[PDB]
């Protein structure tokens, strides 16, 4: 099988740091660590992991011994060289067969090289090992698969890493893993014979996308290239006045739910840290927006509704709910773009001898539509009487009392509730978060945050005729084209980042490993400046020696030189250009395809050509 | 006769999830639903290139017309290439190019002026904004005209012999006599009314240009193909502004407004809408490409029979007894002069 | 493929949750697999239509080239068609077109007609060709020169309307006998 | 030899949402999904 | 029971089929089996 | 562009009522009101 996997692997042809021992630097641990060493019999014992390596955060130890290992997860203090001096809050010990197996054929020449890979994905500490006989005279290039030994759930935080030593009276090869896509070829017996990276070379990427290890001659479309933005600019409007949010949450007479106080918030910089401040929160269930991601949006209008209700009524208030308050006093709309707030107020809505200043309605002729106020004192009709006057049987007063006293249950304690309404639609926003206004840069792929319109592209000057009330631009296909600058009142167009498509032109791998790269439909002076700035999404870095660049009509070809001769088309590129593998001593050349042998007929007034012979040709058709 | 259509290379990832890692991860849960789409579109593009090759690349040796043009009184200046024009195309071939307007050339490298569009960006920049690109044809509209010129200069100086074996020269009056003899009228008729038939041929060739000039759209088939492709692309683009039952139609908006655990539902709705739209587009393009392939096969057969010889099948190569045919290249098609 | 479901195995997901909750996951898996199967069926339909068109072309080619001689140029192979032979192949047919292709050719001379005595002579079926000094008649596709004779040519004209006419003599087997 | 078949003019609104305003509003959220279908059916009829 | 269509529940891997002896080369750390299209093909007996 | 919108608009060739001043009747308000005046 040619199974393809995406996981943490050591990149092919990557940087591996070679050490020497004759003090013990602490190599950072991130996304796993590749360890390889070659020793005669034994010069390395174990490893240490954890953060800060002190008696304040759980640590780990993998020290091997003559016959077993000593894996544990503990709270070591230090040794500075008996490898620890503290095991106070320490559990999860483990002993088993040693990870080190060394054999010799009656000679020390068989310097077995040992490779280790550790990683800490979702805890579950994984260790793989493999002992090869290839001596380690030079770090071998032959493939050797790594098989797991143990899999134990430390479930701890690891950022730092160390290595122990041994005693005596060329090793330490350390590599780092990264998330890469690998294509692995399996033997008929289940072993691994060869594998190829999928983010190293263009030929490797074609070999990955057409999963195989033999790539036939031709042109293959593998992926697309995108110019990653360099700088992120955010341009919020020209206002720094903080909201009266403090006034909204520091009122003294939050009205009853039957007659809910309604305020409006506009012309603001809305920072909700001051909101978090004056609130021992009890309920921050937010539906329209995420409370964590709330300071990076702009609302055209914000409405602050405030009223005091009971403990269960907090759970009552939500989009699409039921109850006496959710139906007759406050019905939040089903498509509610906003969120409510609730915290205990048992000191201001309570007093000795009781308090009943508050009110609520249980008797309404019908349900309350979202955001409707029904402040009125009309006796609810029962039976068929026209009942008027005093309250009594069959004739009920609509609104009853939220009599609050300082000694109730939690379900009956006087909770304070303030609900917020937002409108996140394409409109001129007036209320924004506390995000700072960075500078503006033109003619450069940037992440813009213009007045809440998040996106990426290249912005520049324009000669539009934006009318005074206009804010945005668009096209017949309804995509944002231009945004007026809130702090400059100018017009800036928006461009795609660089979207294109990369096609790799190669002969068969059984012939050569050389390839050429085609960036489809892009003036590739753009990629040349982009590739120098290292902002191109493709990481497979093809060479650019100046002689291999040719701006075709279909993009430009990199890696193949242009010859002005004409040959039959071998690998069709596009727009009358074909590339082929020809001897020089070998390279890839692009040329204008020849339609055929240039021939001229000899037509004349009285000249005729008559064949004096003939041939019989047998063709085939499939 | 249409011969080919615009070649598209829709990007599933960019079209459905504009530069959003969460959306890409959610889309990866659908399996290879878009790898099939990319393979189908690549097959369509290759099939279009093959159609053009089959229709035009019928001769292996490119012939050239004699330096003088005296074909026994027959006038061919209207169909022969014009050296003065930089494009090296026939006067009748110029009208076909000027009467067909392509919405998206594709071979423009238009990136760099979308920022400079000044006014509201057009259909092409709008498509580039959402990963909707169009590849250029392998055979340029200049060398296709060269193939046409070679094929037409082979049938006025060598008769039909250059379509079978080696090109054998023969005077045009004698070739006309042979074509006459092929339909049951003896050659003495032509050798006695050569001047009159030359005058009739010149009149017909002259008045076909004005007939193509004054008609509103006689090339309605090629424009129909171009309009169908452009309208399918426009409808594909217009589906990006539909909510599909989600909170909002903007991925960057719903991503920056809600936390991922709740935004996953809206992202799934957007995925299941856009994937269905893209699949509908791909299926319609497959059907249209099959129809275009059938038409291109018919055009190749018509070329090989009417142009490279005389056809005895009635009403195949024009109405009446067929004599010859001259090819002319048109945007995404071929034009025959029976 | 999970298709947005918790698990991708019906057997696993069935024994992992009670039916009232597993119905949602089963619905998701069904709505994924049904769409995948429909895509497969549509692709198969289009490919079958293309194969049907190709098979119709193959049948026409058989009935014309194999069961006779076809006059359509470049239909039954490149050149002048003579016959064909079929060969069966896996899921297809293979034709062996036998074509007659001309060869070495020589510039000679030509004349539309020849004027013996006030009358234009034209070949019955052939070309008027000239070695360079003596006019002859021959076929079009093979050089087999013959002496000009009143059976090779038919007479109709007045030696004054044909353009390019050439003077020579045409023989007749009747005056001698 | 067949020459043609039945010409159909399926109606999106009446087929999916029989005289229901709420269903029509819900269907409008799918964009121009079915205008494609109406155009395709009209093209089939004209072609036939 | 081998060579007989039975429901199996190997280590929680539910399914159905016919199981028999094989000559695979399962490595010591291997537990399951699979094929080119990712369907469970072979399993290792937990008690054998 | 030929953008198409669905919103509250005054119908083309619709009924518009012309008044005069020289008392000030109240007009019903529903779905909006188009007001035009010359002075
Ligand atoms: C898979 O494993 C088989 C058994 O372990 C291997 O077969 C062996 O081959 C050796 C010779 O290499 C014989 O000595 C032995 O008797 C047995 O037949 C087989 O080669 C192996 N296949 C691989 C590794 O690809
Ligand atoms: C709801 O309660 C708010 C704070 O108690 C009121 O805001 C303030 O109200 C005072 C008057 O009480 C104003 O002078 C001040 O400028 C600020 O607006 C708000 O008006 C009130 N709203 C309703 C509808 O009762
Ligand atoms: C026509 O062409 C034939 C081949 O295409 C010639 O046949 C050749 O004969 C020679 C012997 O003279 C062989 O050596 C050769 O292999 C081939 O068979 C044939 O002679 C030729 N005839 C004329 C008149 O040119
Ligand atoms: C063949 O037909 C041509 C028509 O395209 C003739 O060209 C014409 O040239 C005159 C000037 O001499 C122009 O006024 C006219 O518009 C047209 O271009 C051409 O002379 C003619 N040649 C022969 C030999 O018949
Ligand atoms: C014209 O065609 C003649 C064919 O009959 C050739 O004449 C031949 O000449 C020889 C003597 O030279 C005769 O013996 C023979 O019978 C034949 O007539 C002649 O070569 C040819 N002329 C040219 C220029 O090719
Ligand atoms: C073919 O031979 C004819 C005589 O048999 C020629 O006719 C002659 O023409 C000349 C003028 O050219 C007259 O002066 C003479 O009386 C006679 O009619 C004829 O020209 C000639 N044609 C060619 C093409 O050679
Ligand atoms: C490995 O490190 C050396 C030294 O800095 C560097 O020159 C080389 O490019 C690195 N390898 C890769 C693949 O970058
Ligand atoms: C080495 O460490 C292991 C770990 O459990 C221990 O059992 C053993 O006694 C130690 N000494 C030797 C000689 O193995
Ligand atoms: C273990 O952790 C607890 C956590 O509160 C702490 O109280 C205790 O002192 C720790 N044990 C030690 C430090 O030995
Ligand atoms: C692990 O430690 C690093 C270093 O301070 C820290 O940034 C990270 O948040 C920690 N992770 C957890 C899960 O505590
Ligand atoms: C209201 O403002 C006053 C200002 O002095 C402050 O002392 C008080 O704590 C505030 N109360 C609330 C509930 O914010
Ligand atoms: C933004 O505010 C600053 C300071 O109030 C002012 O100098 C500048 O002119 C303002 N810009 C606009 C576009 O109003
Ligand atoms: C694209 O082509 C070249 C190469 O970049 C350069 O003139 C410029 O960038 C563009 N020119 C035009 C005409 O688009
Ligand atoms: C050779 O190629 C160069 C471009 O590499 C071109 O400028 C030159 O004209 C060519 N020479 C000929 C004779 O075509
Ligand atoms: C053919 O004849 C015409 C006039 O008779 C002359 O203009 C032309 O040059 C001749 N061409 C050849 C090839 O003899
Ligand atoms: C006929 O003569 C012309 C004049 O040079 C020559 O180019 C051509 O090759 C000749 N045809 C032959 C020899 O078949
Ligand atoms: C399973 O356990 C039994 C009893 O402990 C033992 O006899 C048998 O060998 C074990 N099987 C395996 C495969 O370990
Ligand atoms: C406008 O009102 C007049 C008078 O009632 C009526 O005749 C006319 O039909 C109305 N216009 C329209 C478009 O109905």
């Amino acid at each position: 099988v040619l199974h393809l996997t995406q996981d943490l692997f050591l990149p092919f042809f990557s940087n591996v740091t070679w050490f020497h021992a004759i003090d013990n630097p602490v190599l950072p641990f991130n996304d796993g660590v590749y360890f390889a060493s070659t020793e005669k019999s034994n010069i390395i014992r174990g490893w240490i992991f954890g953060t800060t390596l002190d008696s304040k955060t759980q640590s780990l130890l993998i020290v091997n011994n003559a016959t077993n290992v000593f894996i544990k997860v503990c709270e070591f203090q230090f040794c500075n060289d008996g490898v620890y001096s503290s095991a106070n809050n320490c559990t999860f010990e483990y002993v088993s067969q040693p990870f080190l197996m060394d054999l010799e054929g009656k000679q020390g020449n068989f310097k077995n090289l040992r490779e280790f890979v550790f990683k800490n994905i979702d805890g579950y500490f994984k260790i793989y090992s493999k002992h090869t006989p290839i001596i380690g005279r030079d770090f071998p290039q032959g493939f050797s698969a790594l098989e797991p030994l143990v899999d134990l759930p430390i479930g701890i935080n690891i950022t730092r890493f160390q290595t122990l030593l041994a005693l005596n009276r060329a090793d330490y090869y350390v590599g780092y893993l990264q998330p890469r896509t690998f294509l692995l070829k399996y033997n008929e017996n289940g072993t691994i014979t060869d594998a190829v990276d999928c983010a190293l070379d263009p030929l490797s990427e074609t070999k990955c996308t057409l999963k195989s290890f033999t790539v036939e001659k031709g042109i293959y479309q593998t992926s697309n290239f995108r110019v990653q933005p360099t700088e992120s600019i955010v341009r919020f409007p020209n206002v720094t006045n903080l909201c009266p949010f403090h006034e909204v949450f520091n009122a003294t007479r939050f009205a009853s739910v039957y007659a809910w106080n309604r305020t409006r918030i506009s012309n603001c910089v809305a920072d909700y840290s001051v909101l978090y401040n004056f609130a021992p929160f009890f309920a921050f269930k937010c539906y329209g927006v995420s409370p964590t991601k709330l300071n990076d949006l702009c609302f055209t209008n914000v409405y602050a509704d405030s009223f005091v209700i009971k403990g269960n009524e907090v759970s009552q208030i939500a989009p699409g709910q039921t109850g006496n308050i959710a139906d007759y006093n406050y019905k939040l709309p089903d498509d509610f773009t906003g969120c409510v707030i609730a915290w205990n107020s048992n000191k201001l809505d309570s007093k000795h001898s009781g308090n009943y200043d508050y009110w609520y309605r249980l008797f309404r002729k019908s349900k309350l539509k979202p955001f409707e106020r029904d402040i009125s004192t009309e006796i609810y009709q029962a039976g068929n009487k026209p009942c008027k006057g005093v309250k009594g049987p069959n004739c009920y007063f609509p609104l009853q009392s939220y009599g609050f006293r300082p000694t109730y249950g939690v379900g009956h304690q006087p909770y304070r509730v303030v609900v917020l309404s937002f409108e996140l639609l394409h409109a001129p926003a007036t209320v924004c978060g506390p995000k700072k206004s960075t500078n503006l840069v033109k003619n450069k792929c940037v992440n813009f945050n213009f007045n809440g319109l998040t996106g990426t592209g290249v912005l520049t000057k324009s000669n539009k005729k934006f009318l005074p009330f206009q804010q945005f631009g668009r096209d017949i296909v309804d995509t944002t084209d231009a945004v007026r600058d809130p702090q400059t009142l100018e017009i800036l167009d928006i461009t795609p980042c660089s979207f294109g498509g990369v096609s790799v032109i190669t002969p068969g791998t059984n012939t050569s490993n050389q390839v050429a790269v085609l960036y489809q439909g892009v003036n590739c002076t753009e990629v040349s400046v982009a590739i120098h700035a290292d902002q191109l999404t493709p990481t497979w870095r093809v060479y650019s020696t100046g002689s291999n660049v040719f701006q075709t009509r279909a993009g430009c070809l990199i890696g193949a030189e242009y010859v002005n001769n004409s040959y039959e088309c071998d690998i069709p590129i596009g727009a009358g250009i074909c590339a082929s593998y020809q001897t020089q001593s070998q390279s890839i050349i692009a040329y204008t395809m020849s339609l055929g042998a240039e021939n001229s007929v000899a037509y004349s007034n009285n000249s005729i050509a008559i064949p004096t012979n003939f041939t019989i040709s047998v063709t085939t058709e499939i | 006769l249409p011969v080919s259509m615009t070649k598209t290379s829709v990007d599933c990832t960019m079209y459905i999830c504009g530069d959003s890692t969460e959306c890409s991860n959610l889309l990866l849960q659908y399996g290879s639903f878009c790898t099939q789409l990319k393979r189908a579109l690549t097959g369509i593009a290759v099939e279009q290139d093959k159609n053009t090759q089959e229709v035009f690349a019928q001769v292996k040796q490119i012939y050239k017309t004699p330096p003088i043009k005296y074909f026994g009184g027959f006038n061919f200046s209207q169909i022969l290439p014009d050296p003065s024009k930089p494009s090296k195309r026939s006067p009748i071939e110029d009208l076909l190019f000027n009467k067909v307007t392509l919405a998206d050339a594709g071979f423009i490298k238009q990136y760099g002026d979308c920022l400079g569009d000044i006014a509201a960006r057009d259909l092409i920049c709008a498509q580039k904004f959402n990963g909707l690109t169009v590849l250029p044809p392998l055979l340029t509209d200049e060398m296709i005209a060269q193939y046409t010129s070679a094929l037409l200069a082979g049938t006025i100086t060598s008769g039909w012999t250059f379509g079978a074996g080696p090109a054998l020269q023969i005077p045009f009056p004698m070739q006309m006599a042979y074509r006459f003899n092929g339909i049951g009228v003896t050659q003495n008729v032509l050798y006695e009314n050569q001047k009159l038939i030359a005058n009739q041929f010149n009149s017909a060739i002259g008045k076909i240009q004005d007939s193509l000039f004054s008609t509103p759209s006689a090339l309605g088939k090629l424009q129909d193909v171009v309009n169908h492709n452009a309208q399918a692309l426009n409808t594909l683009v217009k589906q990006l502004s539909s909510k599909f039952g989600a909170i909002s139609s903007v991925l960057n908006d719903i991503l920056s407004r809600l936390d991922p655990p709740e935004a996953e539902v809206q992202i799934d709705r957007l995925i299941t809408g856009r994937l269905q739209s893209l699949q509908t587009y791909v299926t319609q393009q497959l059907i249209r490409a099959a129809e275009i392939r059938a038409s291109a096969n018919l055009a190749a057969t018509k070329m090989s029979e009417c142009v490279l010889g005389q056809s005895k099948r009635v009403d195949f190569c024009g109405k009446g007894y067929h004599l010859m045919s001259f090819p002319q290249s048109a945007p995404h098609g071929v034009v025959f002069l029976h | 493929s999970k298709f947005g479901a918790i698990s991708s195995v019906l057997n696993d997901i069935l024994s992992r949750l009670d039916p009232p909750e597993a119905e949602v996951q089963i619905d998701r898996l069904i709505t994924g697999r049904l769409q995948s199967l429909q895509t497969y069926v549509t692709q198969q339909l289009i490919r079958a239509a293309e194969i049907r068109a190709s098979a119709n072309l193959a049948a026409t080619k058989m009935s014309e080239c194999v069961l006779g001689q076809s006059k359509r140029v470049d239909f039954c192979g490149k050149g002048y068609h003579l016959m064909s032979f079929p060969q069966s192949a896996p899921h297809g047919v293979v034709f062996l077109h036998v074509t007659y292709v001309p060869a070495q050719e020589k510039n000679f001379t030509t004349a539309p007609a020849i004027c013996h005595d006030g009358k234009a002579h034209f070949p019955r079926e052939g070309v008027f060709v000239s070695n360079g000094t003596h006019w002859f008649v021959t076929q079009r596709n093979f050089y087999e020169p013959q002496i000009i004779t009143t059976d090779n040519t038919f007479v109709s004209g007045n030696c004054d309307v044909v353009i390019g006419i050439v003077n020579n003599t045409v023989y007749d087997p009747l005056q001698l006998e």
